[PDB]
């Protein structure tokens, strides 16, 4: 665990549910750009926001990020059933050997 | 101070500095970098 | 883009064990490759980098020396050699295959994975 | 100088809500930014102030802890993240750009601001 | 409000009328320069005065101020219609942790 | 050290110019640039600044967010690039050499001036 | 214009002649370095003297300067029909952005 | 990680002696490696570094121009060439895994050193 | 000896006992991470603690230490028999062209 | 340190002459290096310097756009290459090996010059 | 001729004599570190002081220096006959494009 | 130097077709080619790539694993081969020969291409 | 569309006319040279400008242009009604895998 | 022509003249090694220069030369009545599809 994230949010269906990632000087105020991957209960996890805000064609104007200081985050708006889903940051740490770094990862309830 | 006089500052000497350490810096990671 | 993962199955500690991925839809010798694991109820740890032309590989230091990463690109197959397996190394292994955007890089094309198993 | 403002609208208390001062007409790096707001019925309370490279990041108490002033240069624009809104935050936000004559500081340019309402 | 202010001032068109503005130690007398902003019922409160004395080629000659001590001062001459609006002055407290304050705010209803 | 002028001529009002200096003798790239310009008749107005590196632009206010100063090190040259010219913008404009005292600046060298005209 | 110069300034070539240079707390008194400038008619304006005294080495002995609180000046002593010119003064002014500012200017007429 | 020292022994002054570290269990091409020395009775004299690509070398000034440093990738080993000894090179020499923390950096892994004797 | 430890310290099995290294502006008070070494009477020098405050691996919470100014410090509690030994701190020096630098040393004996 | 000056000799005003510091004792390629000169009589004059990789040159004032400072790491080699030579640039130039302390800097190893003489 | 140094000092086998040279703000008083060359007759300058009180370990201790506001200071003590020889200071004026800057240079004969 | 393509036509979707650029004037087996292509009302697409040798070939990424791009030397002929063609794709399809400048490259002849419709 | 592009321009016969190119920190301010390219309405396009400011033999002194930051353009003096025609710029984005990237392209029409 | 060389350079027997040749970062920055050819009036070019320094065993020791940066340069010594020809340098230009790239050469005049 480099990244910190909380373990758990929640909220009904229709709210808006944010997901922090917080990082330090190594790995965000550092200027590494942060990326976000969502997994579902029983599948392999794929690549939801890219480049702080971007994303693959594939995912709905539901989900938007940001970027500031040590700071991240991902925004789930509308938030459906179908979103309940295990999501990670990941960045890079200048002081690590490795190439990717990822936080603990965040599990998202939607309280039907 | 809250209460500091903002913005970038005119009057300046942009005229490179020639008063620096001239030698090579033996103070960088030295290991091959996986990114 | 499809991406396989072939090979898991339970070892006894101290055992060897050969992990590969088949590949297509796409040109795999242009592309660099990871791979990363979930030991069940965690979170993702990065494992291994392998560049294009297998130039260059780094691992992650829980695993240097341990584990060996290549590829063939004439076969479109990537493969993870992992040798004295521990209890430490039971996980779920997926490939990846590299982007790179500006100041960090990410993954976006995993497979499915497949299960590695150390137990006594 | 130009200074154009969104981002307001109707928001539940306990949410966030975020706005923007997007710039023109002169160099945005050049310049620190102000937020200050005016809750409807009342005189103008100042927000927050972030200089021309983020060096600097100043606080009216009654906001210090709910609200954050940050900038992204590449961008020209002016950012003020609110979190935990309470009703008591309700206000047109404007910003405006940093500006002092010898002692004390001033706005040398008003943007129109955009309301922000905080309500059940 | 943290400067003093007058809540009215009035006047027919054509007159002058005054608007005070008045502080302490930490903010007037203090030796921080009191500006004025002229808040048009349908915009922001634009910089008036500047300098304790100076204004913007944006605001008519019918506007000056003045200072002495803790007494901050604004004259309005040639009272027009288009001159309501809420004034206020604005200077540092010495004991804030933000960057500006300003005083109450002072209405002038032009009475014509 | 030896600044060139060039790049005067009549502009239609609401048309742009684009006027560049040439230098020699000297090492261009160690030292920042600045533009002044005097209208006829009139006295000598500072326009602007650009650093030995590109690093900081800085404008009069009369001609900022109108007017862009910019440099090519390989070239040896400073250009002035004047969008939207307004009559009030006739004048001589000149280049000089960056350099400084100790508590505030001045040009040292400087070059012939070219005319740029600005009327129908 | 933010440095007060005398339009004109005159005398016979052998006599002494001054032009003054006076600022605000803001560019003289601000303690900023005050340098002269020198044009003739079909040229650019040279450096005569920097650093309020300094002065290259293609400048005679004749140029001369001071300054004092917000005053400043050059002299010209031993006069020449040679000297004939519109001298400036230049400065920088706290309360602005530019870099450099400068007097109004002043014209040396040789009545000889 | 294996990090192991060879070739010391006893040089009358003025004459050679060449030091090797054979490593194992890590990427040696990845690493940049140093030197230190520990004189019989002193704490510890940091010598030399190499850059893992051989790209860069640093030398103490108590040894720049008496030694040399360089690396062989295929055979993982580093090595350092020292010419004319003198009385006051006698040490424990030890090789080092390079390491950077971020502001400055460390040795991580150590070998065990060999002893070079100059005398006589 | 470019970093000042004192020679020798000591202290009783159970007791706290520091060692610290005193720089200067060129090496601690610039910035540059404290590193520590420990080394064992037949051995080769170990990592003890990193850039500050980090113990790899295998090092057991009885060592800590800080970085304040030109000073760091480490500390040992609940001291034991197996802790005597030779303690070393190391760094960078501005104006040295070697890439480490290291104290003079100091042994911990243990009064046992 | 070792620093080998060569290539004064006498020339006719207005002609090049080219001088060469050769080096050893030393890494080259590690260090900046620094021109000074003393005219007969004179004390010591700073003339230029060059950063290890070239990329900075700077020179005194009074001999910049006339000299040239150059280096050939490759040949552990310095070069001052002087056109135009004027009678006020008869001297003994001296080569000397950058270094640097905190606020300021200094040469620490100095070659032993060569006499070059402008004359009719 | 940037540092001011006096042409000759002089003294008696066994005597001290000092070496001084004075600068002002721009290269002493400046926070800028001030060196000593020390030249014999026959050859190039040898650096005998670094960082105002450092020196090379082939400089016996017979020479020290100092520094205080605008003024540096060489002292020679135990004076030998092998002493003659021309001191120079070295600091780095901030008003010049140059690297370094070089007093007069001083002569020292001693009177054996 | 003419560039001469063939090979368009419609076809149902799911279907292959097979395009081809017949070049002269120049030797064709020293220059890597380009395909880029037009739909109709629409800017230009940067299809596909083929060093000369034909060791490297990239696609863009809306087609890779769909199309693919090869070449034969002795016929001076460039082919694009596209399988599964998408409505999508419907396009003027040009082939260009590859240049290169300094930092990017850029087609200098082109040819006049043909139309793929792809509909049902 | 990667690099942006104006949908239209247009001018008289004999006016100047400048189309624009604005990209970004990966394909324009990233040291990648930009090319143009002309489209007749009825063929193939033509090569305009290469490397910033370069043209083919087959190019009238009539076109020209240049790049600055991440703002590249292209100007066309002495419109003729043969210029009609659309213009498009070329660069090479880092983020993407495609060894060309291309604007929108801009139709110049000529007000005959 | 892509190296620019002076039309013609002159001078007495007995001088030393010396002829350039200046590129760019595409043909001498870039580090491609300059050759240089003499050409006598009535026959073929012969090398004379080789490897930017080196020459063959047929060129008298009266002609060596260099490079640097962008440029390189043919110097002649011991100016011969019998050396009048023309010089040409000759390298690499990555820009352009052909192996060699000449100047346009100079012809080197003998004042005799």
């Amino acid at each position: 665990s480099v990244l910190t994230q909380p373990p758990s949010v929640s909220g009904a269906p229709g709210q808006t549910v944010t997901i922090s990632c917080t990082g330090g000087s190594s790995n965000i105020g550092a200027g590494y750009d942060v990326h976000w991957y969502q997994q579902l209960p029983g599948t392999a996890p794929k690549l939801l926001i890219y480049g702080n805000i971007n994303r693959p064609s594939g995912v709905p104007d539901r989900f938007s990020g940001s970027k500031s200081g040590t700071s991240a985050s991902l925004a789930i708006t509308g938030l459906q059933a179908e979103d309940e889903a295990d999501y990670y940051c990941q960045s890079y740490d200048r002081r690590l050997s490795g190439s990717w770094v990822f936080g603990g990862g965040t599990k998202l309830t939607v309280l039907g | 101070d809250p209460n500091a006089n903002p913005n970038v500052d005119p009057n300046a000497n942009p005229n490179v500095d020639p008063n620096a350490n001239p030698n090579v810096d033996p103070n960088a990671n030295p290991n091959a970098n996986p990114n | 883009v499809q991406l396989v993962e072939s090979g898991g199955g339970v070892v006894p500690p101290g055992r060897s064990l050969r992990l590969s991925c088949a590949t297509s839809g796409f040109t795999f010798s242009n592309y660099g490759m990871h791979w990363v694991r979930q030991a069940p109820g965690k979170g993702l740890e990065w494992v291994a980098i392998i560049w294009y032309d297998g130039s260059r590989n780094f691992y992650a230091a829980s695993v240097e020396g341990r584990f060996t990463i290549s590829r063939d690109n004439s076969k479109n197959t990537l493969y993870l050699q992992m040798n004295s397996l521990r209890v430490e190394d039971t996980a779920v292994y997926y490939c990846a295959r590299a982007a790179y955007y500006d100041t960090s890089g990410y993954g976006d094309y995993w497979g499915q994975g497949t299960l590695v198993t150390v137990s006594s």
